[PDB]
C-alpha cells in the first residue's frame, strides 16, 4: 500500500 | 499526441517553482512532452482540496504555467478528493468545479483526477444514489470531463492502479470492469505495473490490463520513486520495460526520487528509451553519467561507483554488488593465502568510496552536492566502518582487543531497534 | 560577558538566509546572545575558503549581519582553512586576511579560526618554520587577532577539540600546553567536552581543562547533533550539563539538528538552562511549540502528540520515556510468543493502541498549516510511522532491500 488513513 | 516525462507525485516536500522551471527546460533538452503536478503533501492538492488558492499562491501557479508554455511542456493539473469527498452530495461537487475553474484561468487546459490510497467503501450518504465505489468516481470523473469542456489530455487514477490491488484479480475485478465500461473514451486511466514498485511490466500484463480498461492506461511510473525509505535513492538506468510497450500505451510519467538533483539519470534514461520507439540500459546509464559529469574535483569512474551505490529498488550496481559478494566472503571464511589478498583489494575498494565523497564535498554544483549529501555520507561512513572491520577480523591472529575500543557506532535510533526486532 | 546561543556548525545543506533571521528573532526572544557562523559544507567557508565573495553574495551577507545587529544578537565569523592551507607561505596568509577584511566591511565585528578534523601533521616547508603543530596554529591565529585589531570576541577551536581527542590525555597533553601557553589572553577556545557528542560535560572535566589551557572555555555543544546519522533527530531537552557548569565557562553554544525548524525544544530549552529540570523545560518548551502548529485556513495535533514524538527523536544516549516504553512492551511480547498466563492478550492491546497513537501523530502533523515544520521532520514521522505499522501487524501475527545497499552492510556487521 502506498498509503492512507 | 504520446505522453511522456514526469509526475511530482510523491509524499514529501514538494519542488519550488525554480525547480519545476529547470525542470521543464530538462524536460525539453531532451524530447518529453508532459509534467503532472500531483505532489501528495502540497495541502490544496488532497489534504485541503476544496480550497482555493490565495492570492501569493495564484500567482506562483500562473508563473508556473506560463514557463510551461515558454518551454511546450504540457501541464497537467491534479487533484486528489478521494480522502472525503461525498460523491452524491451536489455542493461537493460544485466545490471541485471552482477549484478546477479557479485552476483552469490559470492558463490550465490539461487535468486529472486521482483516487489512489483511499479507504474502499462509502459513507451512508452515498451507497444510496451509488450502486457501487466505482460507480462514483465514474459518475465525478465523467460530469467533471464534461464540465471542463472535455479538455484535451485528461487522466483517471483509481484505486485499484496496480496489479496487487485488484480484486480479486485483474481480469474479474468488479472495480476494474465497471470503469473500463462507464468511463469516458476521452478519459485517460493511469496505472502503476503489475506492483506499486514494478520490478519490470511484461507485454502480457498490459496487453492484459487493456482487457479491462478498454484503453491503453498511462503508466505512473515508480521505478525511481525514494518517498518510502528514508535510507534509499536510486541512480540508476530506467530498467525492465521493454522497448516493444511504447506502440501498446498512451504514456509513461516517471515518479522519480523527491531529491531534485538526484533525477538526472532518471530522466535521461527514460529520455533515451522514449526515442527507439530493443534499448540498452548499461548504455543509457553510460551516456547519461557523461552528460551528468558536465554539471559538476569529480572523476567519471565516483559517478560510476555512485549510480552503482544507489542503483536501482531491486538491483545494486555492478561495483555495489560485487563489494557485497567480497565482504560477504570474507567475513564468512575466518581463519592457503587469498584472505589477505582479498581484504587487501577490499580495504582498496572502500578507500573509492570515501574518494567519490571527498571530490564530491570539493565540488562546484553545491545544489547537487546538497540534495544527495546526507546519502553519500551515509555510505560511506558504513564503508569506513566495514573496512574498519576487516581490518580488525585480520590483525586478530595477534590480538584479542574486541571490535569496539560515540553514537554514530550505534545507528538508526529508535526505529532502527523496533526494526533489529522483526525478522 | 558570557556567550550563550547557536552555533550553525555541521556536514549537510546550510541553512538559508532567510532561516538564519527567524534564528536571531528567537534567540533574542528567547534572550540569547551570539550565533557562530562555521557550516562546514557551506563552501568558502572552508573549501574554497580563500575565494571572495561574489557582488551578489556580499549583498545577502551583509543583509544578514544588519539583521543580527537589528536583533541584539552578536554574529561571529569564523573560517575553517587548516585543511590544505600552507602556514609559512605569505600568499596564503594575506589571502586569509583579505578574505576577513571582506566580512569586516560587511559590517562584521567578531571572528573565529576553527582548526577541527584535520590531519596532525603539516609539509616540510612547515615542519621547517614551526616546532609542533600547535605552534603552528597559535602563531596564525595571533597574527590574524592583531591584524584586525585584536576584536571583542575572537574565538580559535583546537584539533584536540575534546577529551578522547587530546594525545595521550588531556591533563598532559603537548597540543593543549602549547595552545595554553602561547595563544594571545584576549582569544577564547572551543571545547566539546569528554567526547564530540559528550553525554555528560561534569564539572572536573571543565577543571581540568581550564588548568592546561589557563582559561575557560567555550562549549561548542554537539548534544543535539544530527548530522552523523540518516534516520535520528533530537527533539529532547537540554541534558546533562550542570548549572553549576556556569561559572566555570565562558559560554555554550549549541550545534543543533540540521534541519531547521526541528531545533525548537533544542534552542528554547539551552535558553532555560541559561536562567534546572530537563523533563520540566521540556513540557516549557514543547508547550509553546504548540503554537506553531496550526489548522490551515479553510473557506468551506496536540500537546500529547508533540510528547511522542520528542520521546520518539529525543537524545543521542537516550529515549524518551514514551518510546522506551513501547520498545519495553514489545520485547515482552516477542518474548513470551510461546505463550499461543494470556496477561499477554490484555498487554498487545495496549501496544497497538500505543502504534495507534504513533499513526494519529503523523496524519494529524500532515493536516498542520505550517508546511515548513513539516517538510523539515517528513521523512523522520514517515519512518517511526512504517516501522510502528509493521511492528503492529507482526505483534498481531501472534522490506528485502530496506536501507538499500548501506543498510545490507550494516546487517552484516556485528556491533549492530
Ligand atoms: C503510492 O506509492 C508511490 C511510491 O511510494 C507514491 O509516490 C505515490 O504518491 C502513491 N500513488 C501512486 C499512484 O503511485
Ligand atoms: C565534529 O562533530 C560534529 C557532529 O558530527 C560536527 O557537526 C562538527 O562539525 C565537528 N566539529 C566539532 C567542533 O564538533
Amino acid at each position: 500500500t502506498s498509503t492512507s488513513l | 499526441h504520446f505522453l511522456c516525462g514526469v509526475v511530482e507525485g510523491f509524499y514529501g516536500r514538494p519542488w519550488v517553482m525554480e525547480q519545476r522551471k529547470e525542470l521543464f527546460r530538462r524536460l525539453q533538452k531532451w524530447e518529453l512532452n508532459t509534467y503532472l503536478y500531483a505532489p501528495k503533501d502540497d495541502y490544496k492538492h488532497r489534504m485541503f482540496w476544496r480550497e482555493m488558492y490565495s492570492v501569493e499562491e495564484a500567482e506562483q501557479l500562473m508563473t508556473l504555467i506560463s514557463a510551461a508554455r515558454e518551454y511546450e511542456i504540457e501541464f497537467i493539473y491534479a487533484i486528489s478528493p478521494g480522502l472525503d469527498i461525498t460523491f452524491s452530495n451536489p455542493k461537493e461537487v460544485s466545490t471541485l468545479k471552482r477549484k478546477l475553474d479557479q485552476v483552469s484561468q490559470f492558463g490550465c487546459r490539461s487535468f486529472a483526477l486521482l483516487f489512489d490510497n483511499i479507504d474502499h467503501n462509502m459513507c451512508a450518504a452515498d451507497k444510496e444514489v451509488f450502486s457501487s465505489f466505482a460507480h462514483a468516481q465514474v459518475s465525478i470523473t465523467n460530469e467533471i470531463y464534461q464540465y471542463l469542456g472535455e479538455p484535451e489530455t485528461f487522466l483517471f487514477c483509481p484505486t485499484e492502479y496496480c496489479g496487487t490491488f485488484c480484486y480479486p484479480n485483474v481480469s474479474q475485478s468488479p472495480y476494474l470492469r465497471t470503469v473500463g465500461e462507464k468511463l469516458l473514451p476521452g478519459i485517460e486511466v493511469l496505472w502503476t505495473g503489475p506492483k506499486v514498485v514494478s520490478k519490470e511490466i511484461p507485454v502480457e500484463s498490459i496487453e492484459e490490463v487493456s482487457k479491462i480498461i478498454k484503453r491503453a492506461p498511462v503508466i505512473w511510473d515508480n521505478i525511481h520513486a525514494n518517498d518510502y525509505d528514508q535510507k534509499r535513492l536510486f541512480l540508476g538506468p530506467y530498467k525492465g520495460r521493454s522497448t516493444e510497450l511504447i506502440p501498446r500505451l498512451k504514456g509513461v510519467l516517471t515518479n522519480p526520487n523527491c531529491e531534485f538533483e538526484a533525477n538526472y539519470v532518471a530522466i535521461h534514461t527514460l529520455a533515451t528509451w522514449y526515442k527507439s520507439n530493443l534499448y540498452s540500459p548499461q548504455m543509457a546509464l553510460k551516456l547519461a553519467l557523461t552528460e551528468w559529469l558536465q554539471e559538476f574535483s569529480v572523476t567519471l569512474e565516483d559517478l560510476q561507483l555512485l549510480a552503482d551505490l544507489f542503483y536501482l529498488p531491486y538491483e545494486h550496481g555492478p561495483k555495489g554488488a560485487q563489494m557485497l559478494r567480497e565482504f560477504q566472503w570474507l567475513r564468512a571464511n575466518s581463519s592457503i593465502e587469498e584472505w589477505r589478498s582479498r581484504a587487501a583489494k577490499f580495504e582498496e575498494m572502500c578507500g573509492l568510496v570515501m574518494g567519490m565523497f571527498t571530490r564530491l564535498s570539493n565540488c562546484a554544483n553545491r545544489t547537487i552536492l546538497y540534495d544527495m549529501y546526507s546519502y553519500v555520507w551515509d555510505i560511506k561512513s558504513i564503508m569506513s566502518m566495514v573496512k574498519s572491520f576487516v581490518q580488525w577480523l585480520g590483525c586478530r591472529s595477534h590480538s584479542s582487543a574486541q571490535f569496539l575500543i560515540e553514537p554514530w557506532a550505534f545507528r538508526g535510533g529508535l526505529a532502527g531497534e523496533f526494526q533489529r526486532l522483526l525478522p
